[PDB]
């Protein structure tokens, strides 16, 4: 499932803004 | 026609304080610290309490000289001018601002019942009535930010926060610019970014309004509508643009966000000859009254648990950092204004 996917990713916390 | 006088006499009120910041209001001394509560790319907010008169209030400490290495000191200054300036019922309220030697101190309200983000992941996902509530209010809160000028550039469940009544407050102005032309600015979180910014052209307010449907997206089904281990591919997925719902999206939200995640400009809501109405008009939102959610008089979906006024119990546990304050000025031309 797309739900699985996401919480094995490396993006499930706190994301910070990119910049540059 | 009352919207329109609304926001006229807004703007009249923004503009004085645009002129004429406020600048230097407390001091560090004045404030005792607990805890922090978070930190982003920039800077560290702590729970402080105000000594004087026994308020709690949360204090955003960033280090000048890093912000001169990430090239962050226009952004600053901007934050800064424009949150000083703002008033809505769902933008935080910056209380304070100082500098010392080391450090730069925004200090706003505390707004104790945690991220959004926080609510988000362990739920999982808020259904329609939940997210549209919170939608609305950001709905709301562009309308108002994009009418003095302002682009926001950071939607994202990270910087909004869940008052005491369950309502939204925005906070991180970082990215805030007042700007009447196209702006070309790499900046924003990459889950987030139109694909506009991506492929590096100018961009207007429209990028607020993909943002929109990149958050009520991911609080509907609990994950983005693009999504990778790395932003590279997260980049590659947005610009191809091709979207896939969830099964349980219902009909009305499938073509609200069609309409939000949109790559044409000259077709994506927001950015129409009826603004921000395309919007509100849309069936999604049909349920919603507008004023009522500018009022705060709906019962919101839910209540932050409070145990007491300096209470964190919403935020996570971060590891503390002594607060050092330089003998020597640093970067003192640099942020002259702040
Ligand atoms: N007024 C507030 N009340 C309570 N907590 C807050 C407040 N303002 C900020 N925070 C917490 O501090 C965190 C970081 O603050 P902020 O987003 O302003 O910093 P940042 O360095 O600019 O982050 P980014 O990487 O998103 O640019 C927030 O995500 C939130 O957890
Ligand atoms: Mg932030
Ligand atoms: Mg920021």
């Amino acid at each position: 499932t797309t739900y699985a996917d996401f919480i094995a990713s490396g993006r499930t916390g706190r994301r910070n803004a990119i910049h540059d | 026609e009352s919207v329109k006088e609304f926001l006229a006499k807004a703007k009249e009120d923004f503009l004085k304080k645009w002129e004429s910041p406020a600048q230097n209001t407390a001091h560090l001394d004045q404030f005792e610290r607990i805890k922090t509560l978070g930190t982003g790319s920039f800077g560290r907010v702590m729970l402080v309490k105000h000594k004087e008169t026994g308020n709690h209030y949360a204090m955003k400490i960033l280090d000048k000289q890093k912000v001169v290495k990430l090239k962050q000191i226009e952004h600053t200054l901007n934050e800064k001018r424009i949150l000083q300036a703002v008033n809505f019922p769902f933008l935080v309220k910056l209380e304070f601002s100082f500098k010392d030697n080391s450090n730069l101190y925004m200090v706003m309200e505390y707004v104790p019942g945690g991220e959004m983000f926080s609510h988000l992941r362990r739920i999982g996902r808020f259904s329609e009535p939940h997210a549209r509530f919170y939608a609305a209010q950001i709905v709301l809160t562009f309308e108002y930010l994009h009418s003095l000028d302002l682009i926001y550039r950071d939607l994202k469940p990270e910087n909004l926060l869940i008052d005491q009544q369950g309502y939204i407050q925005v906070t991180d102005f970082g990215f805030a610019k007042r700007v009447k032309g196209r702006t070309w600015t790499l900046c924003g979180t990459p889950e987030y970014l139109a694909p506009e910014i991506i492929l590096s052209k100018g961009y207007n307010k429209a990028v607020d309004w993909w943002a929109l449907g990149v958050l009520i997206y991911e609080m509907a089904a609990g994950y983005p509508p693009f999504f990778a281990d790395q932003p590279i591919q997260i980049y590659e997925k947005i610009v191809s643009g091709k979207v896939r719902f969830p099964s349980h999206f219902s009909s009305d939200l499938k073509d609200l966000l069609r309409n939000l995640l949109q790559v044409d400009l000259t077709k994506r809501f927001g950015n129409l000859k009826n603004g921000v109405n395309d919007i509100k008009n849309h069936k999604w939102f049909a349920t919603t009254d507008w004023i009522a959610i500018y009022q705060r008089k709906v019962e919101a979906p839910f209540i932050p648990k409070f145990k007491g006024p300096g209470d964190t119990s919403n935020f996570d546990d971060y590891e503390e950092e002594e607060i050092r304050v330089s003998i020597n000025e640093k970067c003192g031309k640099e942020f002259s204004e702040f």
